[PDB]
């Protein structure tokens, strides 16, 4: 937000009067620039966690496990996975409000680059387990990777090999169910939509605050100046400047608080990426409910989506124990 | 950082010389003209014989107005303020003559008279002396003269130099010298030099003045923001002008002479509307002026045919410029500008009269025709237009189908018409209904024949009269309406709606009753031109900021400029072309102009290759200084490509290990202030 | 309701000058002619001057007040200013300001004020 | 906190004057409601596991 | 620029007091003299009184009005005050406020206002 | 410090009307009577009229001004208005508003202002 | 205060007080936000320790 332009619209007298208020405008511009840099840092920290860009082999033979729903789709114009494309299409002007110094700056990382980072993470997880997250990427058959994961949750690696077909079928069915649930549900992406709505509503309120008179005879600088001679235009423009400056202070404070909240969310997302995607987390209910096996990141607009794969006991039987 | 009158860095200032080149083929130069003072003067002089001796300041440099005089004559410094009668070629006359002994000054030809003195100083030296050595100019003297709020301030500096031409590249600050409480209005100043008498100069004996080798430079101060560097002892060891180049502006914004690698937003640029636009609904249907003007039949002067004009717009520019009328008299009103006004009542009176009688059709005119046939009011803002009609109102045998009234009880009031057969009778000789003695019929015969002279030929005269009433006006001319301009930022005024934007073709479909256009934020988005019905969009002007992409000043001083959210064609229009000539327009436009999604990038060369992001520009574009060296803009690469050799029966078991130590920094507390 | 208010009257000995002003309110006067009238005690009211508010200023004066009385108007304030120069005792009268229309090319007053006294005597 | 009545207690003139300041009261009410919903969400998250 | 604005004009009875004040803006007038002049219509503007803005304020008056039209001033507000006392009909005139400098010991007006009509009549 | 400020004075032709105004400040005037007194040149102070601020507005007029001058007061603004009708030259005088208390049933002035003006002449 | 009498020094000092109080309030709000961020950083550091 251009504070001088927002408070004063191409009005030399208004700008001269605003100069008497000190360095409020510079402070607000600095705060907004810091917020933008923090958002770029959040995106980089969450997604730029892989040193090299890994890719899956041309032939997808993972012992029955099918990752087509989360791997990139070359057929589509954008190299996005099915779930990623669904998420992007499910979340849905800039020049319209660009009348008062309000300019939206593009993010440093384009959606294509974020999708590429997610694809690299997926390839590293599939082809190298957690090894690529702690050093050089070491290849291992995905069946043996799942055997290691089962050993991680206190289950002997063999049961995977007796029930490899069943486990692969269950994994594929679960992934398909995630796809269907995301497609057929409306409130799944409430977090990102809420963030976007809050930002848009704050911008709309800031824009509409200009129409307020704030005690002046009118809310248009030209109308104030033309109708009244300079001596009272002084006080009228001062009142308008005070009101607009107060509104802009409120907007900047709200943006700072929401940016702190978003930074906390981004830190949590980065921690999950490190502990859920690049390794098997032992923490309870951190990487999903149940015994964690692995997780798969998925790019979302101004957010991230994790598909936590977990092991859940199914059928019980009472036994006498000593 | 100080905002005050300074001499811009790397400016280009005037140069003056005073020298007589040896031989008759050389030049004899005595540069000492009267120069404007502007808002401040920077004066420099490289000398070895000390030709310069002082200065003159004032408005007219005569007895008419006050003036200031400074002179030094080898043992004193004298400052005076008087209404001096300065000579047109003032100077100090040096003389090798041995009158007393050695060189001396004897011809003080600066001013003819000093009057109305206010004060005088005998202040101590700028010495300097009357020596005439040669070689390199061994001294450099710099002066700054300022005149603000009735105070005259003089700053000066003296340094030794080993140069023979131009000015040194060194940096030095001019310490204050003297301040004078004078309310004079300095506007022009002139230089004083110590001339030598050729009649009494070593070797030379011809009559005249000869000037020794002297060189001084004159510059003018402008209001500039400078970033001055004070050292431990308080001496200004360096300075930066915050207008020279994008690097200087970046340094000024950061308040540092050293800038680290990165991109910094230094200023905001705005594109102003070009000149203007004003628009109102042009006009209703045209009025039927042709019917009266090109009327098949015209009535007599006493029975002038009148047509009332209403619910239309007057328009006569087509016939006015034709110049086909013998008379276009508009009394007290411009012949064309009258149409641009509302008129409640408009009338067109047409009649045929003799050529000599056209002059009688004027407001307030009195005569046998004006007061009896066609009387105009004094408040006649209309126009009387007359043209010859001999080609239609003449034939063999003559025409006898016109009448004019000569006898009436009283003069006709403005726009008064009365037709009757009543016989006019003299007061002292009444007839009581018959045409007797001193009794005449009001109407008399009238006509034209081919044999009549030019002044006696028929003429068709049409009078377009206008009058204002309290009732709403129907025949109205529009106010100032300019031509429409599209795809060009301009300040428009549509039926009282003042706005600044770019008018462009639009595909939006309004309704017949809809004129304005708004968006969710209730801001003017589209407008319909009232004169001609079409829809034009409204867009902001440019907005956007300016960022100076640069590596560290250490390494190189080359920089690049980014203008956010603008096409690369509007960069020179954003109040550019007015900065320093050699440093800013180079970055305003030129080669290697790139159109990034984040804005327009100048001074950086686009490269197909992709590298690790060095300086983040945005939208996946980053800039780096490494390649001879130049700033390059590229699409950042998200790490090195890799593809693990995955198969269903291949594993990689490490055979060695490395113990890697890594550093993590975490703030734990901030300064606890109260 | 259109109302006219006068001001600027008083006593001015012969040879002096004065400025009479009248303010008109109630409606726009772009298409109205604004003028002044005076009436001395014991004498009938007489027309002084009128001026038009159009972009082209059409101005008139009575025969006696030619070259000595000046009339001007401001459409922005709907105000008329009248300058008295070289006043004589014959000018003693009550001066009124009138708003009227241009009918048949003649100034026809429509609205009148209250008037102000302008006395000319030693 | 009801902004419109905290500043202007049963004062029609005060309410009319406050109307000229825009949507400050609405924004404050929205912030307070968001805080309340956040408290409910926290209580649900900590215990309803 | 420097402007002088008058205020307090009107008409007062013979023997009834009044006060006219003219404020001066633009610059400072501590080295000036604040003063008033009156011009009885049809005559030449006659001096009234002037006062200096000094620690030892010097005051001059006009013969016909000496000790009756008291004059004072303000340095912070840069205004001139004229307190008229116990007037007579002969005091009718247009009073002007003058701002000037002390040249050769004589009040030399430099800047003048628009004036105001102060009338005295029975 | 109770202060009384007059206004509304001026000139009116014979047979006309005028209206003087006095505003009283400093304390409540519900128990105070506001009236007007006039002095012509060379004549003593003569009572003109007074009015009471009680709900029953008792008004007293001097016979010389009875049925011609009307005096009214507004307790909301503590301002007393005096309307003059059928004014004559005899009415010319400086009118001072007085605010006082009712003692022994007679209006006893307590505070006085600076006075205003009323003239009736051609 | 010296240049003007108390009656208008009232309003002028009120203007100065309003401006300086607004500046101080902005500073305190920024300090609180930065202190919250520093508290989060310190909690992370303690957890890592």
């Amino acid at each position: 937000v251009d504070c001088t332009m927002y408070i004063c619209g191409d009005s030399t007298e208004c700008s001269n009067l605003l100069l008497q208020y000190g360095s409020f405008c510079t402070q607000l511009n600095r705060a907004l620039t810091g917020i933008a840099v923090e958002q770029d840092k959040n995106t980089q920290e969450v997604f730029a966690q892989v040193k090299q860009i890994y890719k899956t082999p041309p032939i997808k033979d993972f012992g029955g496990f099918n990752f087509s729903q989360i791997l990139p789709d070359p057929s589509k114009p954008s190299k996005r996975s099915f779930i990623e494309d669904l998420l992007f299409n499910k979340v849905t002007l800039i020049c319209a409000q660009k009348f008062n110094g309000l300019t939206v700056l593009p993010p440093l990382l384009t959606d294509e680059m974020i999708a590429q980072y997610t694809s690299a993470l997926l390839a590293g997880t599939i082809t190298s387990g957690w090894t690529f997250g702690a050093g050089a990427a070491l290849q291992i058959p995905f069946a043996m990777q799942m055997a290691y994961r089962f050993n991680g949750i206190g289950v002997t690696q063999n049961v995977l090999y007796e029930n490899q077909k069943l486990i692969a079928n269950q994994f594929n069915s679960a992934i398909g169910k995630i796809q269907d649930s995301l497609s057929s549900t409306a409130s799944a992406l409430g977090k990102l939509q809420d963030v976007v709505n809050q930002n848009a509503q704050a911008l709309n309120t800031l824009v509409k605050q200009l129409s307020s008179n704030f005690g002046a005879i009118s809310s248009v600088l030209n109308d104030i100046l033309s109708r009244l001679d300079p001596p009272e235009a002084e006080v009228q423009i001062d009142r308008l400047i005070t009101g607009r400056l107060q509104s802009l202070q409120t907007y900047v404070t709200q943006q700072l608080i929401r940016a702190a909240e978003i930074r906390a969310s981004a830190n949590l997302a980065a921690t999950k990426m490190s502990e859920c995607v690049l390794g098997q987390s032992k923490r309870v209910d951190f990487c999903g409910k149940g015994y964690h096996l692995m997780s798969f990141p998925q790019s979302a607009p101004h957010g991230v989506v994790f598909l936590h794969v977990t092991y859940v006991p199914a059928q019980e039987k009472n036994f006498t124990t000593a | 950082s100080t905002q005050d009158l300074f001499l811009p860095f790397f400016s280009n200032v005037t140069w003056f010389h005073a020298i007589h080149v040896s031989g008759t083929n050389g030049t004899k130069r005595f540069d000492n003209p009267v120069l404007p003072f502007n808002d401040g003067v920077y004066f420099a002089s490289t000398e070895k014989s000390n030709i310069i001796r002082g200065w003159i300041f004032g408005t007219t440099l005569d007895s008419k107005t006050q003036s200031l005089l400074i002179v030094n004559n080898a043992t004193n410094v004298v400052i005076k303020v008087c209404e001096f009668q300065f000579c047109n070629d003032p100077f100090l006359g040096v003389y090798y003559h041995k009158n007393n002994k050695s060189w001396m000054e004897s011809e003080f030809r600066v001013y003819s008279s000093a009057n109305n003195c206010t004060f005088e100083y005998v202040s101590q030296p700028f010495l300097m002396d009357l020596e005439g050595k040669q070689g390199n100019f061994k001294n450099l003297r710099e002066f700054v003269f300022k005149n603000i709020d009735g105070y005259f301030k003089i700053y000066s500096k003296h340094t030794p130099i080993n140069l023979v031409r131009d000015l040194p590249q060194g940096f030095s600050a001019l310490e204050p010298l003297v301040d004078l409480p004078i309310g004079i209005n300095i506007t022009r100043f002139q230089t004083l030099l110590a001339l030598h008498r050729s009649y009494l100069t070593p070797g030379d004996s011809s009559s005249g003045w000869t000037a020794g080798a002297a060189a001084y430079y004159v510059g003018y101060l402008q209001p500039r923001t400078f970033l001055l560097k004070y050292n431990e002892n308080g001496t200004i060891t360096d300075a930066v002008d915050c207008a020279l180049d994008p690097l200087s502006e970046t340094k000024c914004t950061l308040k540092s002479f050293t800038v680290e690698k990165g991109i910094y937003q230094t200023s905001n640029f705005r594109v102003q509307p070009t000149e203007s636009i004003v628009r109102f609904p042009n006009i209703t249907n045209l009025c039927p002026f042709g019917e009266v003007f090109n009327a098949t039949r015209f009535a007599s002067v006493y029975a002038w045919n009148r047509k009332r004009i209403s619910n239309c717009v007057a328009d006569y520019s087509v016939l006015y410029n034709s110049a086909s009328f013998s008379t276009f008299k508009c009394y007290g009103v411009s012949p064309t500008k009258l149409n641009d006004l509302c008129f409640t009542n408009v009338y067109a009176d047409s009649f045929v009269i003799r050529g000599d009688e056209v002059r009688q059709i004027a407001p307030g005119q009195t005569g046998k025709i004006a007061d009896y046939n066609y009387k105009l009011p004094d408040d006649f803002t209309g126009c009387v237009i007359a043209w010859n009609s001999n080609n239609l109102d003449s034939k063999v045998g003559g025409n006898y189908n016109y009448l004019y009234r000569l006898f009436r009880k009283s003069n006709l009031k403005p726009f008064e018409r009365d037709i009757s057969t009543e016989i006019y009778q003299a007061g002292s000789t009444p007839c009581n209904g018959v045409e007797g003695f001193n009794c005449y019929f009001p109407l008399q015969s009238y006509g034209f024949q081919p044999t009549n002279g030019v002044g006696y030929q028929p003429y068709r005269v049409v009078v377009l009269s206008f009058e204002l009433l309290h009732a709403p006006a129907t025949v109205c001319g529009p106010k100032k309406s300019t031509n429409l301009v599209k795809n060009k930022c301009v300040n428009f005024n549509f039926n009282g709606l003042t706005g600044t934007g770019v008018l462009t073709e639009s595909n939006k479909k309004f309704l017949p009753f809809q004129q304005f256009g708004r968006d969710i934020a209730d801001t003017t988005d589209a407008v319909r031109d009232p004169q001609t019905l079409e829809i034009l969009d409204i867009t902001p002007c440019s907005f956007g900021g300016v960022s100076v992409i640069t590596p560290g000043t250490n390494t190189s001083n080359q920089v690049a400029v980014l203008y956010q959210d603008v096409n690369c064609t509007e960069v020179p229009v954003a109040i550019h072309a007015d900065q320093l000539t050699p440093t800013w327009r180079v970055y305003s436009t030129g080669s290697n102009v790139f159109q990034t999604r984040a804005g327009c990038l100048i001074g950086a060369e686009h490269v197909n290759n992709s590298y690790e992001c060095d300086i983040p520009i945005g939208a996946g574009i980053c800039a780096s200084y490494q390649t001879s060296q130049s700033i390059i803009a590229y699409t950042m690469s998200l790490g090195a490509e890799n593809s693990v050799a995955y198969s269903n029966n291949s594993i990689a078991i490490p055979t060695n290990f490395t113990i890697s130590v890594t550093t993590e920094i975490l703030p734990v507390s901030m300064t606890k202030t109260s | 309701h259109v109302q006219l208010v006068e001001s600027g009257g008083g006593l001015v000995q012969p040879g002096g000058s004065l400025r009479l002003s009248c303010a008109a309110s109630g409606r726009s006067f772009n298409s109205y002619l604004m003028g002044w009238f005076r009436q001395a005690p014991g004498k009938e009211r007489e027309f002084v001057a009128w001026i038009s508010g159009s972009p082209h200023d059409i101005i008139r004066y009575r025969d006696s007040v030619k070259d000595r009385f000046t009339i001007s108007r401001d459409n922005a304030k709907n105000t008329v200013y009248l300058q008295m120069n070289s006043l004589k005792p014959v000018d003693t009268a009550v001066y009124y300001c009138a708003v009227g229309s241009l009918r048949v090319g003649s100034f026809s007053p429509d609205y009148w004020g209250q008037g102000t006294q302008v006395t000319v005597s030693s």
